[PDB]
């Protein structure tokens, strides 16, 4: 768990810019907490509110070699695909396909054929969304499939980021002057890359108005921890 | 380190060169240039897998 | 042939390269496009070799750095930003973003635009504020024209040299300008002490100016020149400061040497304070314990005090009154304590360049027996 | 005459070290060539018997 | 600093006038003018960049 202390705004670790450091390693879901307590306290009020937003920026990516793909399949049956059409192999490579066990399906099986292909065999009884990550000759891919309720269809979801910040996990003491946050980190993160969070919380005072205040931090995706 | 009773032909062209030298000189080796021995070394590179 | 072995392995090359560069001077100038270089870019030029198409053969950016490459034969780091062309004077600049962080000690500026100067002059004074990263740079810039102009075409900066010129030079002047700041640089970038001037220690190399009886300024403007502020050729490497935010009399900052020492006071209590992190340090019991690192308030103070009680002398001058010019106060102390959080400590010096040496008034008075 | 360019000069003369050369030719290729030689007698990739 | 076995017939204006020798010689070519040698120096006249 990240423990951070926000300045007080007085003009009173700058390392590049402004933004504190976070490492991370691929996979992980780790929780951050930030204590406003140095910076909201003085200004006697109600503390903060549940109005925080996050945003991600990327100073270092090293674009994706595989790629993603999609899927619609319907409930109980059966379904199958291949696995050679995502990594374009620019130079003649052995394309040896893996489904690593920890990031393997969530309610269903894969059987991952000789070359490229897989059979995807969802849990019996139910409908939804579900993900397994591939490592096409080292490099790691995400596969997503939509079982659906033998009705029409399901919506689309989005292909997760490298690092994120879930939807609606955040949460702020008003006693403590304390926000909780979670960092969601894809298995697809390449190490080395480096990412920029910014926050923008508000506290308000004793009458409904606004105190605003913004930080980064900066996540470093390393590897081997 | 000078191998005295070897008396080797004098030529004018040796068999590794520096480069397969130098190559297995970071691999462990007891490359010989009459004919003298240097970097007597065993042919040792890596504990248990932390190579260096 | 006893080589052969493989202990020794030599390299005999002329054009080696030892020396920690350092001393990262850079030159601003238009240019022609002859330059194969992109513009608007920091370029951290070799020695020759890379020229006229690198920059732009012909125009002011090519005689000043040549000057440049030359005087100097070695210590600095020599840095162009190649700006582009377009009464006509194409200066607009406001870039520090192609220039950041990276910082450069001497600045040049071979224009005699009043804008561009001043926009250096702003950037410079930026670099040179409150703002806990810093890099203490300086810059130095021509200035033509006839008295009043000189006078006139001026202020109160003291983050440049502003060289003064009468509209009788023969030289191009951005020429001198550029081999003034080099010489500087090269000379100071390790001894701030130094001050550029008289004959030995500040004779410009690379100006080769002819000879006549009719030298410029007269003497009257000489003495303008010098008081009001301008360089006036080298004799008196002075900053036309002239003033203060009220009151005119501010001695301290006229010399560059001041200067240069103020930013070296400034670089060596920044690397030395570190010794300060972590530590622990306990303000309400004043009382550390038995057996874990830790320092008071007033210790850090009395730290502070016999380290600004060594490099006096040297740095520093006298410190008058050493109870008062150095004062460590802790955020609670002066806040009355509501906003009071611990960790934030305001410290205040007074800086004094040591006194040198100056005109020395001679009244010889002859007699006979 | 179209006059010959013997350029390979690395098993021609192997590392044996000769003081003094002598080229008797007008071949730019063939000086160049030679040039190239020498040049390697003061690298720094070699123990460097060098020669002028 | 003599070629003793020359022997070149005689001097009527031997080879290269003093201009073109002295150019010759800025440009690092020795110059003879039995013919002895002079300036016995090699084609060096500049580095990477450094000229003088």
């Amino acid at each position: 768990m990240y423990f951070f202390s926000v300045d007080p705004r007085n003009g009173a670790v700058c390392g590049s810019c402004c933004c504190e450091s976070i490492s991370a390693r691929p996979g992980e879901v780790n929780g951050v907490m930030v204590s406003y307590a140095a910076w909201s306290a003085p200004l006697r009020g109600h503390g903060l509110t549940n109005k925080t937003t996050f945003e991600i920026d990327g100073v270092s990516v090293t674009p994706p070699k595989v790629s993603n793909a999609f899927g619609r399949t319907k409930v109980g049956v059966v379904f199958e695909g291949t696995l050679s059409d995502l990594f374009p192999n620019p130079e003649g490579e052995q394309v040896e396909y893996e489904i690593s066990e920890l990031n393997g399906p969530s309610n269903g099986v894969v059987e991952l054929g000789a070359n490229g292909a897989f059979t995807y065999t969802p849990g019996a009884l139910f409908t939804g969304v579900d993900r397994f990550w591939f490592s096409i000759n080292g490099n790691i891919g995400e596969y997503v499939i939509s079982v659906d309720p033998t009705t029409s269809e399901l919506p689309q979801p989005p292909f997760t980021t490298p690092v994120y910040v879930p939807a609606a996990r955040r949460s702020v003491d008003p006693r403590t002057h304390v926000l909780k946050f979670v960092l969601g980190v894809s298995p697809a993160a390449i190490p080395g890359d480096v990412y920029r969070l910014t926050v923008r919380q508000v506290a308000i005072d004793c009458d409904g108005n606004e105190f605003v205040h913004i930080s980064c931090y900066d996540i470093s995706i390393g590897s081997c921890g | 380190g000078l191998l005295s009773c070897i008396n080797m032909p004098e030529s004018c062209t040796p068999g590794w060169t520096f480069g397969e030298v130098t190559q297995l000189q970071a691999n462990g080796f007891v490359v010989s240039g009459s004919p003298y021995i240097y970097n007597d070394v065993t042919n040792y590179l890596r504990d248990e897998k932390n190579r260096p | 042939d006893a080589l052969s072995d493989g202990f020794v392995r030599l390299c005999i090359d002329p054009s080696l390269n030892f020396f920690g560069e350092g001393c990262k001077i850079l030159v601003e100038g238009q240019m022609t496009d002859d330059g194969s270089a992109t513009p608007d870019a920091v370029t951290c030029v070799t020695s020759e070799l890379d020229i006229i198409e690198r920059f732009g053969q012909g125009s002011v950016l090519t005689e000043s750095l040549r000057k440049v490459f030359c005087t100097c034969k070695s210590g600095v780091s020599v840095y162009a930003l190649p700006r582009e062309d377009a009464s006509v004077n194409p200066t607009p600049n406001d870039y520090a973003t192609v220039v950041n962080e990276c910082c450069f000690a001497v600045y040049v500026l071979s224009s005699d635009d009043t804008d561009w100067q001043e926009n250096l002059r702003d950037w410079i004074r930026s670099a040179w504020d409150c703002s806990k990263p810093q890099c203490f740079g300086h810059g130095y810039v021509f200035n033509k024209g006839t008295l009043g102009q000189v006078l006139a075409d001026g202020d109160n900066s003291a983050e440049l040299s502003r060289l003064a010129l009468p509209t009788t030079y023969p030289v191009l002047p951005y020429l001198t300008n550029a081999a003034y700041g080099a010489l500087s640089a090269c000379s100071t970038c390790n001894n701030p002490e130094l001050n550029i001037q008289g004959q030995t220690f500040g004779l410009l190399s690379c100006i080769n100016m002819p000879e006549s009886c009719t030298p410029g300024w007269t003497f009257g403007e000489v003495t303008q020149l010098q008081a009001n502020g301008f360089v006036v050729s080298i004799y008196n490497d002075v900053t036309n400061y002239l003033r203060d935010e009220k009151n005119r009399p501010n001695a301290t900052f006229r010399d560059a040497s001041s200067r240069r020492l103020a930013a070296a006071t400034g670089v060596a209590l920044a690397e030395f304070l570190q010794q300060f992190n972590g530590l622990a340090v306990f303000t309400k019991n004043t009382n550390i314990r038995t057996g874990i690192i830790g320092t008071n308030p007033r210790l850090m103070l009395g730290k502070i005090r016999k380290w600004a009680q060594d490099n006096v002398g040297t740095l520093f001058s006298e410190f008058d009154n050493i109870n008062e010019d150095i004062q460590l106060l802790t955020d609670f102390e002066v806040q009355p304590k509501c906003v009071g959080q611990p960790g934030i400590f305001h410290l205040n010096m007074r800086y004094r360049p040591p006194v040198r040496g100056a005109r020395i008034n001679v009244n010889m008075a002859p007699a006979l027996f």
